[PDB]
RNA sequence: CCACUAAUAGGGAACGUGAGCUGGGUUUAGACCGUCGUGAGACAGGUUAGUUUUACCCUACUGAUGAUGUGUUGUUGCCA
RNA sequence: UGGAGCAGAAGGGCAAAAGCUCGCUUGAUCUUGAUUUUCAGUACGAAUACAGACCGUGAAAGCGGGGCCUCACGAUCCUU
RNA sequence: AGGUAGCCAAAUGCCUCGUCAUCUAAUUAGUGACGCGCAUGAAUGGAUGAACGAGAUUCCCACUGUCCCUACCUACUAUCCAGCGAAACCACAGCCAAGGGAACGGGCUUGGCGGAAUCAGCGGGGAAAGAAGACCCUGUUGAGCUUGACUCUAGUCUGG
RNA sequence: GCAGUCGGCAGAGCGAGAAAGAGAGUGGCGCGGACGCUACGCCGCGACGAGUAGGAGGGCCGCUGCGGUGAGCCUUGAAGCCUAGGGCGCGGGC
RNA sequence: GCCUAGUGGGCCACUUUUGGUAAGCAGAACUGGCGCUGCGGGAUGAACCGAACGCCGGGUUAAGGCGCCCGAUGCCGACG
RNA sequence: GUCGUCCGACCUGGGUAUAGGGGCGAAAGACUAAUCGAACCAUCUAGUAGCUGGUUCCCUCCAAAGUUUCCCUCAGGAUA
RNA sequence: CGGCGGCGAUGUCGGCUACCCACCCGACCCGUCUUGAAACACGGACCAAGGAGUCUAACACGUGCGCGAGUCGGGGGCUACGAAAGCCGCCGUGGCGCAAUGAAGGUGAAGGCCGGCGGCGCGCCGCCGGCCGAGGUGGGAUCCCGAGGCCUUCCAGUCCGCCGAGGGCGCACCACCGGCCCGUCUCGCCCGCCGCGCCGGGGAGGUGGAGCACGAGCGCACGUGUUAGGACCCGAA
RNA sequence: CCAUCUAAGGCUAAAUACCGGCACGAGACCGAUAGUCAACAAGUACCGUAAGGGAAAGUUGAAAAGAACUUUGAAGAGAG
């Protein structure tokens, strides 16, 4: 059987990049997180202090509450057949700003927006994304040119 | 050959009261027509409330039956409930009360009576309003027997507050081990 | 083994228990019979009453009872001498009498 | 008499038979492991809110009529879309009956 | 009765309910409530925790009689008399309020959990509450001591 | 190893073959020696004494009557 | 640029440092709760953010409630 | 204390069928020696030794069916008949080859094929019968025996 | 879905793509009409049907004995038993 | 939401995979099966291919086949 | 059949003595009424068994597990 | 079908089944333990009769009935079946329930508004009076109101019924926030008197509790599950 | 301080108990492999030296009316 070690296995995912040793840049720590705010997760091994455990290592979640050097985050953590919402303290160096729900309040701005104004106009504007369509009906232009004919290379044993 | 699950096909919803009581059957024949064949959703919750057992039909006290019809825009209407209407002896007075059950008890039916209410029957009740028009359906608390007290996560789990199974209760019953943190640990 | 949720239990039958057991079938039996020697008792004593002589009232003791009287043993030797009935002759003509009892108030 | 030691064979199985459930959120959500500095005087403040109660009521009567006053203050085809509208119960109804009225 | 039993209906079934595998043998995990703080610890710790140690001092001949002092809340205590008694002390005019003797109906304390109608009584127990006795005062009466 | 011989090849068939035998050796209980053990005792270490049951069943096999058909029987035959 | 050291196994981490040398010290102190880790989502152990004291240290920001992290340990009954 | 007198591949020597001699045509046997003795040895008795032994071995003379190599005779059976008349055992039963199969089939697959009822024999098969493997392991199953196991105890010694 | 069997006290409707009333008032001869509905019943649509351990439901399946009931059966033949007879039920069984 | 039986010996296969010379060997991951399950096909067969099952009639298929056993080429089948 | 012994630690009848953790033993754990490394009879006792064997009518509906953690736990439980 | 045909009284018609026989295809012997049984795994020669989850107690949950803040006479007593049933209430003693918490001493389950008076320095920090008064937020089955409208020549014009934008009160219940009670901790100022004390009471903030926050229990019966009992039946050394 | 009894002598009915005995009555019991071991010449026959162990076994018919007489055979056994 394995260790039950804390840190066990965690040799590449706590070590720090390459050419990226020392010094942690200041603008970590200089970060807003409010509650509710949706982070991601990711162990800093610079500092020992604060660091998730290795399950929680790129899992996302919610910022339930903000200390001074740290924050409780609400996290999905599945445990085999059941998923708990996990109450964990991590400090502010193994956590970053998840841009996964910025894009939609980029999309809620630009419907309320679209919402807002062409009502006025009376025309309908679309809001909901519809997916990757069948490509339209095409023209294509060879103009001058024949199509390059292409056949088969022989075999030739490289080395 | 379907790719179906059949594990939950059959709905485990009461058709019938278990009861073999036969003046609560009349009354479920009444209703079953009167659910079926009248556009209210009234009827059918009175049905379903008909069908269910004595613990999913937990009495409804006086005291309770006065707040809930106590609340604004509930005057000249009728309190209906499909159990028991039982006294409430910290209760100084009663107001009117126009009322229909399946029992009220003998002290109830004497101070809502002497309060100049009404007591009415569910056959009484279907010949007053056949929709229900001008009723407030009410329920005792569910969770009001003792069984849910020991009911939910396992005391001697974290910020378990379940009462525990005791033959007796003292101070060499169930207090000691994982209860104090003097001896050993605490929950 | 225990199951899940559940009160835990000692039932005391450990022993030999089964030799020791004692129905009730012979109740109304006795019922009967103590009825019978009641009313033969009543028959025998046939102008004296029936339940026994006059027996006092008692104050019980120990809080949870000591605001109910209820009927003691016998009227006390002083409360016969206050009485000015012999101790002798009380017991007679049908006073139950209890040596035993002092009097505090 | 040596035995398997461990798997984890039908248990993604066993898991899915009821179903991975996501853990039920709800609104509110309970405030246990907050912060106790920030949680008692959020209590402080839920205690007192009832203070400033007439400022309230102030300028909830003051929005009203400044607002309610605003409001009211400036206040396909010619066969086929005629016959949808002669065939629709409601909208083609004298319409309809005008073909009788002619066919008389 | 037996005919309702589900052993009727187990006629004819080779194991009886209880699986050909682990069979119905005799006591397989000890009797009665061996093994708890073995081998059936979760169970003893996850449903009864502080089954297991000694809290607290002991006392030797208890007499149960002794400590006996059954509670009344006062949104009982008009209970205890009739309805002519609270209905002639709420017309009179005179201020005679009843006595409420928690003793003569069975209770020796009075705990204060009830509102208390808005009229005057004099209440004997041979104990009382804090906030029974302000609730007393409160909607005026007094809290008369007995034994 | 001796000797003969054409040669003195190797194997299998539940390491063929114990209701076929034998019981010398393993491997019960008796006993001796060496080594080991405080001891009871232990020893792919020696030594001696130590009950080998039943077939009349079915098949297989070997013999022995016969059985169906040529009407019955007998003689002489043929050979698949 | 660490190819050294950081008590040790190894791994991670670390350069006006987490290493080395001084200065001052005793946060290696008292007290609730919450959380992570093993987990059954139980304890122990270990750990993490807080909060309430009382202190240390620094010019201060701060930092500290043991050791840079991952290991170094212990229920009931009894005794003290 | 370091094994003395003696004795030895012994009923005690692994290596080992030890080396030499003798016995034989040939001897892992026998005897006589040799001693480095895994691990001989002195009342845990050493060495010897007549007489004795239903004790364990080796060789020789004599004698013989032990054998080459079997044969014949006699008694009682077996056999057949009259009378009498059991038992063990038995899922159903009963011809094989290969295949696959719980890795050695009477049955299943594919082939070979198959003919009433029987008698005397026979020991290949029925993984034949006999007896809930005595070997081995597990059981929080025992019992006999031992002691420096745990806890006691009769007796005994000693003090008051 | 069906209490709507709403009948000379009659008027026999409510499957029809489109929220609701086959509403009511007042000014401008021959005596007829299937069945149904043990409502624990009856009827209609649609989908489905493997099963060890195990769980649940229905048994007008069966045995014995008791309490009610069948103005029950029975010496003009009970129980039991046998049967190449007639059958019923998916089956237990009758 | 409560109550809750049975279970807590598993085994096999594509792909990944550790020890071992290897094993119808021992040990893991993923998924599907067998166990719990008949049916068509692989002659035969726990697991392979097709496909999962109320009692039947018609039709049609899958995977397999179509000299005869044995349904289907008894096609004037193609090219080697 | 062949054998050991057959004047002496000889053979034998009857009477008597020793009784079950006891007797008796020229010693084999032998004998003690076909029983002996603790006789026989009755009772405690229906002793206990995580271990074998068995467990009685039909139809209908649903439908598993051999995995987690703890246990003088590994042929068993508790827990999910 | 508003279409027809043939055969019939001692030799024929029908009888799916039921007895025997024939043939083609299928088809290994059941029970059991097991990953895997037709197994060269064990039990079973045949037939009849007997033969194994019971009863008591406790607890849990579910369901049915009665009464319900209560409930229950079980023990006692009074008046053939009947040893039954009926009754008792100054026979509810008593059990369980209506109150918890603490080891225990013990204590024990809302408050706000108004009138009067930097004492301090309850503008803040108690008592005299009156009034209002048992919390809130979200969801929430039901229910309430109704801008309008549901035609039969067409304008009115009323009543009834139905539908309805929208807005409401919100059952049970869930989640959250406050509130109250007992233990314990921290901080801090007061209030009381028969004895002014090593007295008694109060507040704010956390925190431990099997609590409160307008009850739901008791008795009986049934069913399952877990036990203690011979404990489903047979079995030791 | 206080409370409560007056030990080291003796008798005493009733309520209470009663699987032996004497005499009864009853039953949602059992119905001859059941119910006691025992429905019957049952603690009997039989076994063991002994202590002890311990069965099997009901039914003609309403009434013996239990088959006179004839005949075969030595008779059992037949035929009338
Ligand atoms: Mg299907
Ligand atoms: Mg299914
Ligand atoms: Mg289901
Ligand atoms: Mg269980
Ligand atoms: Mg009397
Ligand atoms: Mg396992
Ligand atoms: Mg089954
Ligand atoms: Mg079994
Ligand atoms: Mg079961
Ligand atoms: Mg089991
Ligand atoms: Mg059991
Ligand atoms: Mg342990
Ligand atoms: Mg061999
Ligand atoms: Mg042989
Ligand atoms: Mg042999
Ligand atoms: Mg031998
Ligand atoms: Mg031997
Ligand atoms: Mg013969
Ligand atoms: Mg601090
Ligand atoms: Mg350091
Ligand atoms: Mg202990
Ligand atoms: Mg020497
Ligand atoms: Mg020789
Ligand atoms: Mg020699
Ligand atoms: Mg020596
Ligand atoms: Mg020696
Ligand atoms: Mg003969
Ligand atoms: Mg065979
Ligand atoms: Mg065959
Ligand atoms: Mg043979
Ligand atoms: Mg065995
Ligand atoms: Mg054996
Ligand atoms: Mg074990
Ligand atoms: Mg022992
Ligand atoms: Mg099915
Ligand atoms: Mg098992
Ligand atoms: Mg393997
Ligand atoms: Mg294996
Ligand atoms: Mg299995
Ligand atoms: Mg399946
Ligand atoms: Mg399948
Ligand atoms: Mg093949
Ligand atoms: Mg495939
Ligand atoms: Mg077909
Ligand atoms: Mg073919
Ligand atoms: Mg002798
Ligand atoms: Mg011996
Ligand atoms: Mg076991
Ligand atoms: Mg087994
Ligand atoms: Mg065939
Ligand atoms: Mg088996
Ligand atoms: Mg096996
Ligand atoms: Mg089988
Ligand atoms: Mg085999
Ligand atoms: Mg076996
Ligand atoms: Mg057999
Ligand atoms: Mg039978
Ligand atoms: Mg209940
Ligand atoms: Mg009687
Ligand atoms: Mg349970
Ligand atoms: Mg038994
Ligand atoms: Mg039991
Ligand atoms: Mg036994
Ligand atoms: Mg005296
Ligand atoms: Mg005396
Ligand atoms: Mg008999
Ligand atoms: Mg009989
Ligand atoms: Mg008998
Ligand atoms: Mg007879």
């Amino acid at each position: 059987t394995n260790t039950k070690g804390k840190r066990r296995g965690t040799r590449y995912m706590f070590s720090r990049p390459f050419r990226k040793h020392g010094v942690v840049p200041l603008a970590t720590y200089m970060r807003i997180y409010k509650k509710g705010d949706i982070v991601d997760i990711k162990g800093m091994g610079t500092v020992q202090k604060g660091m998730p455990h290795k399950c929680y290592h790129g899992k996302t979640g919610r910022v339930y509450n903000v200390t001074q050097h740290a924050v409780g985050i609400v996290v999905n953590k599945q445990v085999k057949g059941k998923i708990l919402a996990k109450r964990i303290n991590v400090r502010i160096e193994h956590i970053k700003h998840s841009k996964s729900r910025d894009s939609f309040l980029k999309r809620v701005k630009e419907n309320d927006q679209k919402k807002k104004e062409a009502k006025e106009k009376g025309t309908w504007v679309q809001l909901k994304r519809q997916p990757a369509p069948p490509r339209e009906a095409h023209f294509v232009r060879t103009n001058g040119k024949e199509p390059e004919l292409l056949e088969p290379i022989p075999y030739e044993f490289m080395a | 050959g379907v790719d179906i699950r059949h594990n939950k096909d059959r709905k485990v919803r009461r058709k019938e009261p278990k009861s073999q009581d036969i003046y609560l059957r009349l009354l479920v024949k009444l209703y079953r027509f009167l659910a079926r064949r009248t556009n209210s959703t009234f009827n059918q919750v009175v049905l379903k409330r008909l069908f269910m057992s004595r613990t999913n039909r937990p009495p409804l006290s006086l005291s309770r039956m006065i707040r809930k019809m106590k609340l604004p825009g509930r005057e000249n209407k009728t309190a209906v409930v499909v159990g028991t209407v039982t006294d409430d002896v910290r209760v100084q007075e009663v107001p009117k009360l126009k009322v229909c059950a399946l029992r009220v008890t003998s002290r109830a039916r004497s101070r809502i009576l002497k309060a100049g209410g009404k007591i009415l029957t569910f056959d009484q009740l279907a010949l007053d309003s056949p929709k229900g028009r001008g009723t407030v359906l009410l329920s005792g608390p569910r969770k009001g027997r003792e069984v849910y007290r020991h009911f939910g996560k396992a005391p001697g789990t974290p910020h378990s507050h379940t009462k525990p199974y005791v033959r007796s209760k003292g101070r060499k019953f169930e207090r000691a081990r994982g209860r104090r943190a003097s001896r050993g640990y605490k929950n | 083994a225990p199951s899940r949720n559940g009160m835990i239990l000692k039932p005391h039958f450990h022993k030999d228990w089964q030799r020791r057991v004692a129905t009730w079938f012979n109740q109304p039996a006795r019922k009967i019979r103590r009825r019978k020697a009641r009313q033969a008792r009543a028959r025998r004593i046939a102008p004296r009453p029936a339940a026994g002589p006059i027996r006092p009232i008692v104050r019980c003791p120990t809080v949870r009872y000591h605001t109910k009287v209820r009927a003691g043993r016998g009227f006390s030797l002083e409360e016969l001498r206050v009485a000015g009935i012999h101790k002798k002759v009380a017991r007679t003509i049908g006073i139950s009498v209890d040596p035993r009892r002092r009097n505090k108030s | 008499a040596k035995s398997k030691n461990h798997t984890t064979h039908n248990q993604s199985r066993k898991w899915h038979r009821n179903g991975i459930k996501k853990p039920r959120s709800q609104r509110y959500e309970s405030l246990k492991g907050v912060d106790p500095k920030f949680l008692r005087n959020m209590r402080f403040a839920k205690k007192h809110n009832k203070k400033g109660l007439k400022k309230m009521q102030a300028n909830n009567a003051k929005a009203m009529a400044a607002r309610a006053e605003a409001i009211k203050a400036l206040v396909v085809s010619r066969k086929l879309h005629r016959l949808a509208y002669i065939a629709h119960p409601k909208l083609g109804r004298r319409a309809r009956a005008r073909i009788a009225r002619g066919l008389r | 009765p037996s005919r309702l039993r589900k052993t009727r209906k187990l006629r004819g079934h080779v194991s009886h309910g209880h699986g050909r595998i682990g069979k119905h043998r005799k006591h397989p995990g000890g009797r009665g409530n061996a093994g708890g703080m073995h081998h059936h610890r979760i169970n003893f710790d996850k449903y009864h925790p502080g089954y297991f140690g000694k809290v607290g001092m002991r006392h030797y001949h208890l007499k149960r009689n002794q400590s006996f002092c059954p509670t009344v809340n006062l949104d009982k205590l008009w209970t205890l008399v009739s309805e002519q008694t609270r209905v002639n002390a709420a017309k009179n005019k005179t201020g005679a309020a009843p006595i409420i003797d928690v003793v003569r109906s069975g209770y020796y304390k009075v705990l204060g959990k009830g509102k208390l109608p808005k009229q005057p009584v004099i209440v004997k127990a041979k104990f009382f509450s804090r906030r029974a006795e302000e609730k007393i005062k409160g909607v005026g009466g007094a809290c008369v001591l007995v034994a």
